[PDB]
């Protein structure tokens, strides 16, 4: 409940994209972990990034995870998307079992066009 | 004539205060009249070195070069050097050393393993692993506690640094005990300490006994009164 | 003018099958005249060693022949040398070599051991450490394996063998498969190979996987109530 | 007067680790001045036997060329020969041995099963099935060591390959051991060792104790008021 970001993101394919969440500038939310998780309908969020360096081997390259304790705030960055990234995701604090946490939906479109006539 | 230069922990520091940086040269010619200068990068020399070391009884002769700085001087990193200059090659060797920059801080991340239930079983001998992880800079320190009473290093032995396979940046280390299984079966828990200059108050440590570690055995017995 | 030649080894021949013997030399020139003579006892032949070393940046040669033979011959004793002709001397220059019975032997016995609660707790990547124990002689070997077909060796790290404190030098080691834990949440049974002299097969595996700590009962005793 | 020669077999070697393979001449008659080598495919010099048995019971003779080899000579695809010039044989027989080279490579899956309990009702003794399967080709070798300690054949039994019946040609084999039940209850790792060709190190082992299963249990108490 007192971590605060952007509800629904959406961008298309081949973008970046950079993702804020907050939290309470206190002592240990400046000096603990963050994280960005991703769940499905089997009972789990899987890490993905983690303020502590490591990374998800699906998101080596494509993503990283930087905290701004001065802003109250960490940042995550994801760079080529795909229509395989959209879902449910949480941003969150501490231990990921408990939910010092928020929910983040994503959803990533195909680049359209390919008509010259519009 | 191999010289090892040796610079003090940062463990070693925080627990003195006192940042004496030494070289030692391993197995040269104990003459007599051996000479080696600590200089500064500037190349003025600094205060002297005392107690230094004799001629070895298995010939792999040594001799210790003491020295001591200001510790702000060491977090400012300027190159360091000791030379020796002894008629065996009479020719200066340098040993310079230094503090790398741009390391950033890590924290250890002490998780702590019991010994394997099948070591239990051949009856004699415990082992429990304490271990760091995902940590920068290199150079922990850890010591094994119990009981109030510290254990002398011949129980344990640790690791040093070397890279993680998945973190670019962060080293790891191990520190391993021996114990006798009753005596790992008596209770009798156990708290491996670690330092290192990530940590808040610089130190934190962890702790198992018998009953901790991968326990076979969930009792609770909990009482909820006056709803 | 100095010659070395290099020893198979246990690691380096179980990665072979195929023990062979080379040579090396310091401070020599490099051109032709390089007369690579590997010897049986009384100087049997070498095989067509191919792919030599070339000119080395300090212009120092060293000369390079294998001898890919039979494995237990080494096992079984035959002293083997390194005879060379080179124009810097023309004096035969014949290096000794053999397998260097001696010290005794001890067998290992690898435990696996089940990465740690806390780390499952951050579920964040799960590391399992092969720890390798009380043995002799040294050059201990391992590789990770599961549904048999095996992992790439930077997928884990083992530092090569430390002595033992307790014992006397009864050796041991260690490396640590690392995993992502949403892995190791699935079962992925992941065995430890390991390789030693002194094992009566030579080779031993033990695995693990979750259902290996896990505790056996829950003794939950609930007694709300209202006084 | 009939030539046979025994290949070297994986589970001897394994067993020996000093490949042997031995040139039988069966129903020879008993004469002497016989001359029995064995030869390399250039006819290479071995060293001799030793220890030929008895003459036949059925008064018969029976020559047999005993050679210690390397292990790879054998594995290295090269023919072996063994040459006989008995005296009623005018010539020398020389008869070349090949490894059957092109049959299919299938390690093993072995799955060593746990006894369950209605054996264990009698409290007399366990019975450990070490089920070997889904491989070929032939001679896989079994044996069970204990703790570091090995079993000798005594404790422990198992069959010949015989081919697998729905899967195509291949093979399996049984095995089987006995304790007391006092043994399976007392710690008796019992790892069940499978030797053959195709796995990567040549061998694998499994394990299994009297807890390896057993699953998590419950023993809720909930008293309420």
């Amino acid at each position: 409940s007192p971590i605060f970001g952007p509800e629904e993101v959406n961008s298309v394919e081949g973008n970046s994209v950079s993702i804020t969440c907050y939290y309470p500038p206190t002592s240990v939310n400046r000096h603990t972990r963050k994280y960005w998780c991703r769940q499905g309908a089997r009972g789990g969020c899987i890490t993905l990034i983690s303020s502590e360096g490591y990374v998800s081997s699906k998101y080596a390259g494509r993503a990283n995870l930087t905290n701004f304790p001065e802003n109250g705030t960490f940042v995550v960055n994801i760079a080529q998307l795909s229509q395989d990234d959209s879902g449910r995701y949480k941003c969150g604090l501490g231990i990921n079992s408990r939910g010092l946490s928020f929910d983040v939906s994503l959803e990533v479109s195909q680049g359209p066009g390919l008509l010259n006539d519009t | 004539i191999r010289v090892f230069a040796i610079p003090p922990s940062f463990a070693s520091i925080f627990l003195t205060k006192s940042t004496k940086l030494t070289c030692l040269v391993t197995d040269l010619t104990t003459y007599d009249s051996v000479t080696i200068s600590w200089t500064r990068q500037n190349g003025e020399a600094v205060k002297t070195h005392t107690n230094i070391s004799e001629s070895h009884p298995n010939a792999t002769f040594s001799a210790v070069g003491e020295a001591s700085i200001c510790e702000d001087d060491w977090n400012s990193g300027e190159r360091f050097t000791c030379t020796v200059t002894h008629t065996d090659l009479p020719s200066p060797l340098k040993q310079t050393i230094s503090r790398p920059k741009g390391v950033a801080l890590h924290r250890p991340d002490v998780y702590l393993l019991p010994p394997a239930r099948e070591q239990l079983n051949l009856r004699e001998s415990a082992t429990i692993t304490c271990l760091v992880t995902g940590f920068s800079p290199a150079d922990v320190f850890v010591q094994w506690m119990q009981r109030g009473q510290p254990l002398s290093p011949e129980k344990y032995v640790t690791s040093a640094p070397m890279p993680e396979p998945q973190a670019p940046g962060r080293y790891f280390a191990h520190s391993i005990l021996t114990v006798s299984e009753e005596e790992w079966n008596t209770g009798e828990t156990y708290t491996c300490v670690v330092a290192h200059e990530a940590l808040p108050n610089r130190v934190t440590e962890r702790t198992v006994d018998k009953s901790t570690g991968k326990p076979t055995l969930y009792n609770v017995s909990l009482v909820m009164s006056d709803t």
